């Protein structure tokens, strides 16, 4: 009883740690995108004009 | 979610292991084995159908000759454990015509990895793997992987890989002291082939010229046999060798290495 | 342009009278134009994309 | 036995969000491309 | 069971005009770098070796194809390439696409060469990238050794020239095939050549006497089909060695040894990774193989 | 899980004579035309291609082909059971003539060469003949051919010169092999091999020519350092062939057949159905084993 419940305490946890991969990778792929389109001031101010 | 994955991993149990029970004279194998330690065997004759021979990269060292300039760490360790090799070596009397003629890398057959020997004082039992991850027989299953002492072990290394690195077996044939004894290495690469046997010729550079400069007064046909690869299994690539020292010597130990065989190819 | 053929999974509808008789030979010789084999392990409705 | 769990984060709940616009789409595998075709009338 | 496939980010986009090579070119085989799930296009390439702007080496690119694993095309997009990948031992499902038409059968034997008929034709080029994807090829092993049978002639007589259609065309049984070799990079093809200089004049000094002294008796009496490379006239250097006496113990002694060397040329005359066709369909040409590398 | 069962239906019942011969033979290993479970008699066995016969058309047949395994003969149906790679099995050591399989030894499959009382079974009651393959240990099966293949090339010269070949010395050599601590006695007033006696002929005078033709390309700066020692092991007749009396399209013509002779001759001996025995017992004649292809 205490073996089963040694086990199924380390799946799902390991699903919790997998189900907070992509909330992490949502995040850094959003900030991928706006990186990728990101000219700097320098570049971007007499253009802007 | 939670309710499809508990059955996704319910069907899937990977297959078991073969087995080869080898049965020893107590001996030819020191009971200060490093459980993990490649096999042999050695089936000359057939007139006893009693009991049977096992060689360890270590105790093949006693009955091969090559010095401690090539291989001086295994030379401390193969004397304390065989102190004149008398209890190794009396059970083969051609020790001296085998290395001649060219017929002792016919008669080996790798097996593998160690998994579990219990140590007795005439007979002592031996398991070992030849198919399969190394596991134990019993139930405290450990993973039992293969170790190499670095002495033995050669590596050949953008390189891209596959699922796929192997280990190798090369036996090479020569004369030191103006008497035949051979010589044993390691490879591991998973270059195919087709590469390897083209980099073993380069391993050997300075021992082909110091044969056949040796061997020109007299030549003999059955001297020309060189050397043969044998194939004893895939390690999985991004897995790592391990540096350990045992009572010192230095050896590396190997996870998750499925084993397998191979023929004896000869090459030259 | 050039009508072609497409493997979308249309909503077919069955004809009393039959096809089968002779499409066999129809496909070593031409009979017809615009048609595509589709053995069992492959003759199924794809998945739609768009 | 001492453990730590670790923070967990939400998307939308992040300032991060006022430069998107979020629709969550069922079957996105199922798409090939997708194009916003802008007519941008001109004055003289 | 083993829920696999290869999904390839094109790191831009691509266009519409080499999007068509890359859309008829569906079902086919090219290798890859590493056996990832998520992949960049500069693996999938195999001339990463093959490169235009340098000469090619032809041996080093089919020795670099036993290392790598081989991928399988099923679906492309505009922005990613979606493969699948080849296990060690896996019964898949592949397709005959390839251009120079060679048919199969049931219980074949395939192969994975590099491109040798025509080099422009297996390189399409994709410059939305900067890069080109270079497809292998599937042959049969009739012509799996037949082309490196030719190819090595050819860097024989090579050094010796420095004739034309003796040393380049492929001769399958009915036809015969322009390889496409003008400027190649033969400095590794050479050690090739190194490698069987050695095997070949050991079994130049432990020939079997009495295998010499059947073509004595063989090339003037009868006529033997397969004598004809031969003509009547024997060579006076096979008489020049057959003055010693027999010695039966001693064509043992010499066969046994010379059987041990030809066990060595599966070490220089080697393919990639292997096919092991069991089913084929003729109008659908569709196959279906069981791969197994070495 | 996966199903196999390869069920043979037979048109006639068997006798009572021909019923019990396949009973001893309980446990064998077979060849196969396909692997579909409904099949015919003239599928399995070597008689598709044996039934004047040769050895590489059957050894061309071994390696692309479906191996079975007996379990069961009902005296209306066969049954067979198909053969995986990598897969445990049990099999029976049933080959005629006997041959004491030793355990912990690898085995290959080889085409039968003696003669016909020994391998095939007549079958009155279907009209076929089934053949089984001679499954030897490597060692022998590499060492039982060696020997015979030189005794078919004195079979050739004393048929046209008696004075160069010695019953005392040829029937001495040539009947005994000595392996395994023991001798075993070969039955051998042949056929099977009639074409490697010529094609280890053909090759035979072809490689003095070309050991040298190929060294005198391969000489340079950079020459591999290797064949700087082996130049020497060449003798001294070959290192004076003058290939001037041979013109360049006809030395083309002598390597394009000669590199074909060395690699076909070298694949047969690499060709490996063959399966590695861990367990034998020799007064039960039991064994289990696994399967590797090629």
């Amino acid at each position: 009883f205490t073996e089963y419940a040694g086990a199924i305490k380390t799946i799902t946890s390991a699903l919790q740690f997998g189900m907070d991969a992509l909330e992490r990778g949502l995040v850094d792929t959003v900030l991928a995108v706006k990186l990728r389109h990101a000219p700097p001031v320098f570049i971007l101010k007499t253009l802007g004009d | 979610t939670v309710g499809s994955l508990h059955e996704a991993l319910r069907q899937a149990p990977f297959r078991q292991p073969t087995y080869g029970d080898f049965l020893v004279y107590s001996q030819t194998f020191s009971p200060q084995e490093p459980l993990g330690t490649f096999l042999f065997s050695f089936k000359q004759e057939d007139n006893g159908s009693s009991m049977d021979m096992l060689l360890t990269p270590t105790s093949l060292f006693m009955l091969s000759g090559m010095e401690a300039a090539k291989a001086p760490q295994t030379h401390k360790v193969a004397g304390v454990w065989y102190g004149s090799g008398s209890g190794l070596a009396d059970f083969i009397p051609n020790l001296s015509e085998l290395m001649d003629t060219g017929e002792f890398h016919t008669l080996l057959t790798p097996v593998g990895p160690m998994v579990q020997s219990v140590h007795s004082t005439f007979v002592t039992k031996v398991t070992s793997a030849m198919k399969g991850v190394g596991l134990a027989r019993d139930e405290p299953r450990a993973h039992v992987g293969l170790t190499l002492p670095c002495d033995m072990l050669v590596d050949l290394d953008r390189e891209p890989a596959g699922l796929n690195v192997t280990i190798y077996a090369s036996l090479v044939y020569l004369r030191v002291n103006q008497r035949p004894s051979m010589a044993l290495t390691f490879f591991q690469s998973g270059k195919g082939f087709a590469e390897v046997v083209a980099m073993i010729k380069d391993h050997f550079t300075d021992v082909i010229r110091t044969k056949y400069i040796q061997l020109r007064h007299e030549l003999y046909i059955n001297r020309l046999v060189f050397g043969a690869v044998c194939t004893l299994g895939t390690v999985p690539f991004d897995s790592h060798p391990v540096h350990q020292s045992l009572n010192s010597l230095p050896v590396l130990v190997f996870a998750n290495f499925e084993a397998a065989c191979g023929p004896w190819t000869v090459f030259l | 342009m050039e009508a072609t053929l497409e493997q979308r999974p249309f909503p077919y509808l069955a004809t009393e009278a039959n096809l089968l008789t002779q499409i066999k030979e129809s496909a070593a010789d031409g009979l017809f134009k615009s048609f595509q084999l589709l053995l069992g392990k492959d003759a199924r409705e794809g998945s739609v994309r768009f | 036995v001492y453990t730590n769990v670790v923070e967990f984060v939400k998307f939308l709940e992040t300032a991060l969000a006022a430069a998107c616009v979020n629709t969550e789409f069922k079957d996105l595998r199922r798409m090939i491309d997708g194009k916003i075709q802008f007519k941008i009338s001109m004055p003289t | 069971a083993l829920d696999k496939s290869i999904v390839v980010n094109l790191t831009s986009r691509l266009f519409a005009d080499e999007l068509a090579a890359l859309q008829s070119k569906i079902g086919s085989v090219l290798p890859l770098g590493d056996c990832h799930r998520l992949q960049n296009i500069q693996a999938l390439g195999l001339g990463c070796v093959c490169s235009r702007e340098t000469s090619p080496d032809y041996i080093q690119i089919m020795q670099y194809l036993s290392k790598c694993t081989l991928a399988v095309l099923e679906e492309v997009r505009p922005d990613s390439l979606r493969l699948t990948r080849m296990d060690p031992s896996d019964n898949l499902q592949i397709k005959n696409v390839y251009a120079p038409f060679f048919q199969w059968d049931s219980n074949t034997q395939l192969a994975v060469l590099p491109p040798l008929f025509s080099r422009k034709d297996s390189t399409i080029v994709l410059e939305s990238n900067g890069f080109d994807i270079v497809f292998p090829m599937v042959v049969p092993q009739q012509l799996g050794h037949a082309i490196l049978q030719q190819l090595l002639v050819y860097h024989i007589y090579s050094k010796i020239s420095a004739l034309d259609l003796y040393t380049t065309n492929v001769s399958f049984m009915g036809r015969t095939y322009r390889l496409d070799v003008d400027n190649t990079d033969p400095r590794t093809a050479l050690r090739v050549l190194d490698d069987l200089s050695m095997y070949l004049c050991i079994l130049s000094a432990l020939v079997p006497r009495g295998c010499l002294r059947l073509l004595t008796a063989l090339v003037r009496h009868d006529r033997h089909p397969l004598t004809e490379v031969f003509e009547g006239v024997v060579p006076d250097e096979v008489t020049r060695i057959d003055l010693d006496q027999l010695s039966v113990p001693d064509d043992i002694t010499r066969m046994r040894v010379m059987f041990s060397y030809l066990q060595s040329l599966s070490s220089i005359f080697n393919l990639g990774p292997r096919l092991h066709v069991y089913a084929y369909s003729a109008e659908t040409l569709a196959a279906s193989c069981w791969y197994s590398p070495r």
